[PDB]
């Protein structure tokens, strides 16, 4: 029992409907929705006492929410907008001897006046250096992920089939390919590290894996190259023996 | 804004102590609390007090009011890396679900390695064009540069060995783009290590 | 003779923008302050208004009466949001003690919702009334959880009232004890026959408010004496006016009888007819 | 609109035609506590009244005092105004002396 949002990320064309789902199972009355512009506080949009009841604050927001079963309260633009660009919290509330406030893993709403220039990753997998394995003990792998677009995406390591989290860095944020340019792509970095053994090991399997969030089936893709879907690009390595 | 908080943000290293403040007008006062933010994540409640309380605790966070002078503070004890966050302030003016809530701007901090042994190197790696900046203190600093691409510094954590390492990447389309030249436009020990 | 301390208040919200809250407190028969919506500060109606408290003491008091009317008036509103009540809205107050003699002392606190009682506070707690709707129940759940509103409102009932309370009655002593003497006289109202008569007698200007007046044939009670209301007059006495349906002349001749406490006994008896 | 005002009118002194006396008028056990009060001289508004501070009994409904100066005579008839919403036409009692 937690709180949930979905989508994490969502790119959409402007003009058209967006519904962001906020889910809760545990007993909570009370719930809010946040709005958080990059570096700015929290702003309260939206708030419910519980079912039925669905009051504003603040006097500006277009959007709507309705509350018809305790666990479901979605937000809702009737018409998307570059103004609504923003990222999205929900939460609730309880008693049982003070308030407390639990909060969700947020949506990143990216609203665009078309989608026609909307790119998948391209993934690599780098191999450790020799020097390194000598001087250190040590070999470090780097994953690359390049020419995405827009920096909605989420990296992971897989070793020998199972997820690590041990020993890994990733770019807190993407990095603009072409700065200075507003419709620019994006790449971003990851590296693990592991022992002198752990990579010379040939029976040893590392695995980079990107996932992005994309179009969805009802967007309306014209264009000679492959629609740029929600998907997950990967690549990956084996250990080296010399 | 009501509430205010300070200092903007600042940068620690690890197994250090810290302190945040908070300061606000709200009028009645109820109660506040301490959210901590991870990046890209949702805030997670800390601590809660009122008047009645004076002090509250939650691990490694205590929080300390002020009612008087209309002001809090928040410390961290023997400080790690996964401390590096967003902390903000919310006060409320009412002591049930009939009251507003107003939220401070947050402090930013950022929590560096303590690495004991240096070991400054830039290697080559291969795919089928990548070079890497690793181990060296937190002295230094990587920054950008134009068809070349470096990206910031960033902590890694071998959890099993109690090892960790600090480390940037810089790769490049273009053709002569070497290793040995890719970091010039940082401030790199001049001790680092170049292969081959 | 027993002297209660009663504070009302009178609020009530007709949209979401107009609203009004108005207070005052009687002790006994005696009207002793009065606070309006424009006002800030709460207004004395007496010299000896502010009993035995130092002027220091009753402004933290005033301070709290303030922060209190503001603070209801929003969360009246927000009710409304929750509980799906529709404006217009009428709320009222009534709360107070009665210190009694060999210094102890009870205590009130109800509201009433459109006129009808709704909760109270009891001990420590909000409660509902005996027959309460149902929404009431959510209302008291969220009021409730206020720990320090409740800690507040047992402070001032339990400790604060009662010390107010013994300063009044000695500060304002020698008021409470006043005794205004009553001028009365018969008259002969519209006829409820043919044809019988209508019998009325006066009684104007006494102070304190209780009384005791019939129509007698000489020492024999004659029921059907209809009481009126016991009406006020702006110098703050009384005045009452006794009827009776009677056959003509039978009496003539009968009497009325004020029973009043200054007259020290010798009281006045009036005659048929005398006008 | 749950209970209608009853008014009486009456007067603080024994009246005697030309002489200086008050003239009061009492509404009482009405709600809501929206009300509206007048005092007439013959057929007209009196300008002068003024009233106690609005408050309530025990079984919660309110009720006020509204008063004014004034020299009766003969030729004068005296009366009190009340309007509320409990009531579609505006109730008018006479003074009777
Ligand atoms: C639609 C109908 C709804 C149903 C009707 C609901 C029934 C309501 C009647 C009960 C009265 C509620 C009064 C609520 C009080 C608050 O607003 C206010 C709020 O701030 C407070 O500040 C405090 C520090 O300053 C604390 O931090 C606290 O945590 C926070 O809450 N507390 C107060 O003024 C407490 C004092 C109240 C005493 C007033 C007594 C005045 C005498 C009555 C007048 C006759």
């Amino acid at each position: 029992a937690d709180i949930y949002q979905t989508p994490r990320y969502l790119v959409i064309g402007t003009g058209k409907k967006i519904t962001l789902e906020c889910s809760q199972t545990m007993g909570h009355d009370k719930m809010y929705w946040y709005q958080q512009d990059p570096g700015m506080e929290l702003h309260l949009i939206h708030y419910s006492y519980g079912v039925n009841s669905t009051e504003k604050g603040d006097l500006s927001s277009e959007s709507t929410v309705s509350r018809i079963r305790t666990e479901h309260f979605p937000l809702t633009l009737e018409s998307a907008r570059p103004s609504h660009t923003s990222q999205y919290l929900c939460a609730s509330s309880e008693f049982g001897t003070q308030e407390t406030q639990y909060f969700g893993p947020g949506t990143r709403l990216l609203v665009l006046e078309d989608l026609k220039n909307v790119f998948p990753p391209e993934v690599a997998v780098f191999e450790p250096s020799e020097a390194e394995i000598s001087h250190t003990q040590k070999a470090t792998l780097v994953c690359l992920a390049t020419g995405f677009y827009p920096d909605h995406v989420e990296l992971s390591w897989w070793v020998n089939g199972k997820e690590v989290h041990s020993g890994v860095c990733t770019d807190p944020q993407p990095l603009k390919e072409q700065p200075a340019l507003n419709d620019s792509r994006y790449a971003l970095s990851s590296r693990l590290r592991v022992s002198a053994t752990f990579w010379q090991n040939p029976r040893n399997h590392f695995r980079c894996q990107v996932q992005f969030y994309g179009l969805s089936e009802n967007d309306e893709w014209t264009q000679d190259r492959a629609k740029p879907v929600t998907q997950i690009v990967s690549a990956e390595a084996w250990g080296r023996a010399d | 804004n009501q509430v205010e908080q300070s200092p903007q943000s600042l940068i620690i290293l690890e197994g250090k102590n810290c302190t945040l403040q908070c300061n606000y007008t709200v009028s009645p006062f109820s109660n506040l609390r301490w959210y901590k933010q991870d990046t890209g994540r949702g805030p997670v409640s800390l601590t809660i007090m009122t008047f009645s309380e004076n002090t509250k605790s939650n691990g490694r966070y205590t929080a300390t009011l002020d009612a008087d002078t209309k002001q809090s503070s928040l410390h961290i004890t023997a400080s790690q890396l996964s401390d590096s966050a967003s902390y903000i302030c919310v006060v409320s003016d009412r002591g049930s679900t009939l009251g507003r809530l107003y939220f401070g701007r947050g402090t930013q901090l950022t929590v560096w390695p303590d690495i004991q042994n240096p070991d400054p190197a830039v290697y080559q790696l291969r795919d089928s064009s990548v070079c890497l900046f690793t181990d060296f203190d937190s002295q230094t600093n990587v920054s950008q540069s134009s068809d070349v691409y470096i990206t910031d510094k960033c902590v890694l954590d071998m959890r099993s060995m109690d090892f960790k390492s600090n480390s940037a990447v810089a790769w490049s389309n273009k053709s002569d783009f070497a290793c040995a030249n890719a970091f010039n436009n940082s401030i790199i020990p001049e001790d680092t290590f170049f292969p081959s | 003779r027993l002297f209660p301390l009663r504070c009302l208040q009178i609020s009530s919200f007709a949209n979401s923008s107009w609203t009004r809250t108005d207070g005052l407190a009687w002790l006994g028969e005696l009207q002793t302050h009065s606070w309006s919506n424009d006002s800030d500060t709460v207004r004395s109606l007496k010299p000896w208004s502010q009993g035995t408290f130092s002027d220091q003491q009753w402004e933290t008091l005033q301070h709290i009466f303030r922060v209190y009317r503001s603070s209801f008036t929003r969360d009246v509103k927000e009710f409304a949001k929750m509980l799906r009540l529709s404006y217009p809205l009428e709320l009222q107050v009534s709360a107070g003690c009665e210190v009694h003699p060999g210094n102890a002392s009870n205590n009130f606190f109800h509201v009433a919702f459109q006129g009808k009682d709704i909760l109270s506070f009891q001990g420590t707690s909000w409660e509902p009334t005996q027959e309460a709707p149902l929404w009431v129940n959510l209302a008291i759940q969220v009021l409730n959880q206020d720990k320090w509103t409740r800690e507040t409102v047992q402070w001032l009932l339990n400790g604060t009232c009662p010390q107010f309370v013994s300063g009044l009655l000695e500060s304002g002593k020698s008021e409470l004890k006043k005794q205004v003497k009553p001028k009365a006289w018969l008259s002969r109202g519209p006829s409820p026959g043919p044809g019988r008569l209508l019998l009325v007698c006066h009684v104007s200007g006494f102070y304190p408010k209780p009384v005791w007046v019939k129509w007698m044939r000489g020492e024999q009670e004659q029921q059907g004496t209809q009481p009126g209301d016991i009406l006020p007059n702006a110098d703050e006495t009384w005045y009452l006016r006794a009827t009776l349906d009677v056959v003509a002349g039978e009496a003539a001749g009968l009497s009325c009888r004020v029973k009043h406490s200054s007259l020290e006994g010798q009281d006045i008896v009036l005659y048929w007819h005398h006008h | 609109i749950q209970r209608t005002p009853k008014i009486q009118v009456y007067s603080r002194h024994p009246a005697e035609n030309g002489k200086s006396n008050f003239l009061n008028c009492y509404v009482s056990g009405f709600h809501p506590s929206d009300i509206e009060v007048d005092l007439l001289k013959n057929g007209e508004r009196i300008e002068k009244v003024e009233h106690s501070d609005l408050s309530f009994s025990k079984d919660w409904s309110f009720y006020l005092l509204y008063y004014t100066e004034f020299t009766p005579t003969e030729k004068d008839e005296y009366a009190c105004r009340v309007n509320h919403v409990t009531l579609s036409q505006p109730k008018i009692v006479k003074w009777d002396r």
